[PDB]
């Protein structure tokens, strides 16, 4: 049905189905349907059943094996959906989050990405002690003189 | 009757030991509880303590009269007029 | 003579690592002589904050003093409550310590029970998921509609089948430290006393561990007795929900509840857990007689046959069993052959039980 | 007397137990023998 | 010639002094010692190495160090003599019984027969399988992969016959029969129960 643009349509049908009660389903199909629920919701712009499903994932999954597939699309909606609502030090942690994993890490063109992006996002924040700490954080990292202008 | 009832904890069972200890070491005594409705009543826990004390050296007689360690030579003598206030355990004929 | 002084070198090198080992015993010694110069201190208890410089210190088994702190302390440290040491002569506090008892009976941790060891509660579980698990997962959502967390939820249903192993499977789910209570340091309705007994039961719970609650004599307290149950009502009504005591009650039967208790919040949820289904009770048996040595075909059908109206505790105690006739005559196997003429007899007055008897 | 530690059977000691007061490790004078004081027996101790 | 002479007079020289050393410090360790022990039961041990003593006297003590002993060598309930003055563990000491705990125990070994209880044929068997069985077997129940009952609880009105079947069972054991009751578990000064 979102193949034919039906997505508002698609997202009403998937949200129906609730992942967590089929306990014989494996856990990374599981995940996988969760985070496709977050990106027809995102589609059709449902930011507080995005925010519902996000409490519904637990976030030490993306520290196994071969979820690194999974750990990159659910950080780019969780960016999508902050970057909705502006809050610009969550999408500065999710940026972090990302350039940590290391199939970005190895790619030199994602990683730089990825860290552009963090202290981009790191200096779109308000000026507080959890920004001020996350800009020390980022600062004191060596890979930044790959990118000399954001380091400036 | 009433020096087997203590004012602290468990001193009335020991007074029944050393008493039964005595008694083995003299040849073939004899011992009269008088009025054993004083220390023989019926043991219970409904009335959120009771005695306790007085159930544990009446209970501590009980284990003297018969059971491990045979009481040997010591024919017990015990008398009441109110009989039916004793607990089973000391009506059992294996004590009386 | 290279050879010669070679030995005598090695000689030489024996005799310097005896004499370094005669370093680490004078070391030790002079370490021993310097430690008995030390004295002991008197372990105290910080009953009250009097000052900034003065406080009040109960020995463990001694008197009250009024006592200072030696200087290099954090007095955030010594609060109401804390374990301290006293020194012997001046009574200052020299420093902090970390803290039987009622609680000897309190704990009932869940243990390693997971799900796979409870058969035949499918619908029972989820059940338990969608009552429990918000909670504890996701409280954040009670505040999104607005509502306080439910606390009572009452899992009914006849006793041995499982309903502590639910608990506990779900608690392992979530690796939550399920504190059943076992009266002890948690009693509340109790009569012998008022206030303290609800002292106990808020502060060893909720407050010093997490959550996850449960109570025992599981039907006494849903079933002077006016009275007792007016105290149950004030106990349970209702309490921050900061602090959880869930009172997740497996009363054993139906008739004993009273209207009272109906109201949400006092008690919410009624799960529902009746007798044992029989694929449910062939779960069981798989389950329970994983752990016996049990060579050749078991067919477990059979014996399903014969269980009717048991509970869980009736099923392991059938494996048990099942190992004690193996015990009996001599069987490192168990068979389903002799399963059947088991279960033949683990029926009568007292459920039989026991005088099932042949089984291996 | 408590029990007999029988260190080396030269330097026995002796567990003892003051009733309530406490439980001590001590050795005899040098009035009594080692072979009169048994274990388990009541024995008097100086009070120093 | 020089390597010998040399580091031997230096090493015999060093080792004797330092013997020396080790005599006199035992010694005045040994003088330190004395009489009496004054003992305590280890409550626990923390690390900052340090000790909790409980004395006999019925008081709880820290101790920043604990003294002559090991702390590797120790573990909570462990009984101690320390000093009586500086409450400092002076020794580390064998376990002991009380005099009634060592009197205890089951020596006449009585004889009763299981013959002699009559209608009691269940109850004598379930007690075998249940305290005799996994007494004399043992790893029979591992094999088949069950665990037997730690205790075994005999009730019922009086006269029944329980006295009589642990009495039988004293009789009809090769094992260590530990007779007590629950009111000889009494006493009024405070843990000694
Ligand atoms: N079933 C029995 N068969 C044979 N003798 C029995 C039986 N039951 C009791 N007796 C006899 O009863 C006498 C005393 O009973 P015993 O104290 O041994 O039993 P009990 O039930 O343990 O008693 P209690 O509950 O009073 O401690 C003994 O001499 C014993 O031989
Ligand atoms: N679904 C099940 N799977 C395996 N064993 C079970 C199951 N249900 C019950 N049992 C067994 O039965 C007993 C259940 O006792 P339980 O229901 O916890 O009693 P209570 O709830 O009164 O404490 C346990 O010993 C357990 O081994
Ligand atoms: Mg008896």
């Amino acid at each position: 049905k979102e193949q034919n643009g039906d997505v508002k349509e698609a997202a009403s049908i998937l949200q129906e189905l609730q992942v967590e009660t089929y306990g014989s389903m494996e856990k990374k199909e599981r995940v996988e349907f969760i985070l496709e629920q977050m990106r027809l919701c995102l589609a059709v712009k449902d930011y507080i059943r995005t925010q519902i499903i996000s409490k519904k994932i637990n976030t030490k999954f993306f520290q196994e094996e071969n979820t690194e597939k999974l750990k990159l699309k659910y950080y780019n909606l969780m960016i999508q959906l902050d970057q909705h609502e502006g809050s610009y030090l969550s999408i500065c942690k999710h940026y972090r989050a990302i350039y940590d994993t290391p199939c970005i890490q190895a790619e030199s063109e994602k990683w730089q990405q990825a860290l552009k992006s963090v202290v981009l996002y790191v200096i779109l924040a308000p000026f507080d002690n959890e920004q001020s700490d996350l800009v020390h954080r980022i600062s004191g990292d060596k890979k930044l003189e790959e990118i000399p202008k954001y380091k400036d | 009757g009433s020096e087997l009832v203590q004012k602290y904890v468990g001193e009335g069972a020991r007074m029944v030991r050393e008493l039964f200890e005595m008694a083995r070491t003299k040849k073939a005594c004899l011992i009269f509880f008088d009025e054993i409705d004083a220390i023989g009543g019926a043991r219970f826990d409904d009335g959120a303590g009771g005695d306790n004390e007085v159930q544990r050296t009446m209970l501590e007689l009980i284990n003297q009269l018969d059971g491990f360690d045979p009481r040997g030579n010591i024919k017990v003598l015990m008398a009441t007029n109110r009989p039916d206030t004793l607990d089973p355990a000391l009506m059992r004929p294996g004590r009386l | 003579k290279l050879l010669e002084h070679k030995e005598i070198d090695g000689r030489l090198k024996e005799l310097r690592e005896q004499l370094k080992e005669l370093t680490k015993q004078y070391e030790k010694s002079e370490n021993d002589l310097k430690a008995l110069q030390s004295v002991g201190q008197i372990v105290g208890e910080v009953l009250k904050q009097l000052t900034e410089e003065k406080f009040i210190v109960k020995a463990t088994n001694g008197p009250r003093y009024v006592v200072g702190c030696r200087r290099q302390l954090d007095k955030s440290k010594l609060k109401p409550g804390t374990r301290v040491a006293l020194d012997m002569t001046t009574l200052t506090i020299m420093r902090y310590l970390p803290r039987p008892l009622v609680y000897n009976m309190s704990h009932e941790d869940p243990g390693n029970v997971s799900y796979s060891e409870i058969g035949g509660l499918s619908e029972q579980i989820r059940e338990l998921r969608e009552v429990i698990e918000l909670p504890l997962t996701n409280p954040e959502l009670f505040q999104r509609v607005g509502i306080i967390p439910p606390k009572g939820c009452l899992l009914y249903g006849p006793p041995g089948t499982g309903k502590t192993l639910l608990a506990r499977a779900v608690a392992s789910q979530l690796d939550c430290n399920f504190l059943k209570v076992v009266s002890s340091s948690i009693v509340d309705k109790y009569i012998g006393e008022s206030a303290r007994l609800i002292r106990e039961m808020f502060n060893y719970a909720r407050d010093h561990q997490p959550c996850i609650i449960f109570m025992d004599e599981i039907d006494a307290i849903g079933g002077e007795i006016q009275r007792t149950l007016m105290e149950l009502l004030n106990q349970m009504d209702g309490f921050d929900t900061l602090h959880r005591v869930k009172m997740i009650m497996a009363t054993n039967r139906p008739d004993t509840l009273d209207p009272a208790l109906l109201r949400p919040g006092r008690l919410d949820r009624k799960i529902h857990i009746d007798l044992p289904n029989e694929q449910a009770r062939l779960d069981i048996l798989k389950i329970h007689a994983g752990p016996i040595t049990k060579h050749g075909e078991i067919d477990y059908e059979a014996i399903v046959k014969l269980s009717d109206g048991f509970n869980g505790a009736d099923l392991r105690n059938v494996c048990t069993e099942a190992g004690m006739f193996a015990i009996r005559a001599d069987h490192d196997f168990v068979v389903q052959e002799d399963f059947m003429k088991a279960v033949r007899k683990v029926a009568d007055s007292k459920k039989l039980e026991s005088k099932l008897d042949y089984k291996p | 007397c408590t029990k007999i530690i029988n260190a080396d059977s030269e330097d026995p000691k002796y567990i003892i137990n003051v009733k309530q007061f406490a439980k001590f490790v001590v050795d005899l004078s040098d009035q009594v023998a080692p072979t009169d004081i048994e274990e388990g027996m009541r024995v008097g101790v100086d009070r120093n | 010639i020089k390597i010998m002479k040399s580091e031997v007079l230096r090493v015999t020289h060093e080792l004797q002094a330092m013997k020396d050393k080790i005599k006199e410090n035992s010694e005045k360790i040994k003088v330190n010692k004395t009489l009496p022990y004054l003992v305590s039961n280890v409550i626990e041990l923390l690390d900052v190495k340090c000790a909790v003593i409980k004395t006999s006297t019925r008081q709880t003590y820290f101790l920043p160090v604990i003294g002559l002993v090991d702390a590797e060598k120790l573990k909570p309930g462990d009984l101690v003599g320390v000093n009586k003055d500086s409450y400092l563990i002076l020794e580390t000491l064998p376990t002991e019984y009380d005099s009634r705990v060592k009197a205890m125990e089951v020596d006449e070994r009585p004889t009763e027969q299981y013959s002699d209880i009559g209608g009691l044929d269940k109850q004598i068997q379930e007690l075998v399988e249940a305290i005799v069985l996994p007494m004399n077997h043992k790893e029979k129940f591992e094999n088949l992969g069950i665990q037997p009952p730690k205790g075994v609880l005999m009730y019922g009105p009086p006269g029944t016959g329980k006295t009589l079947l642990a009495r039988a069972c004293a009789a009809q054991t090769k094992a260590t029969f530990l007779k007590l009751a629950g009111p000889q578990l009494v006493q009024m000064f405070i843990g000694d129960g």
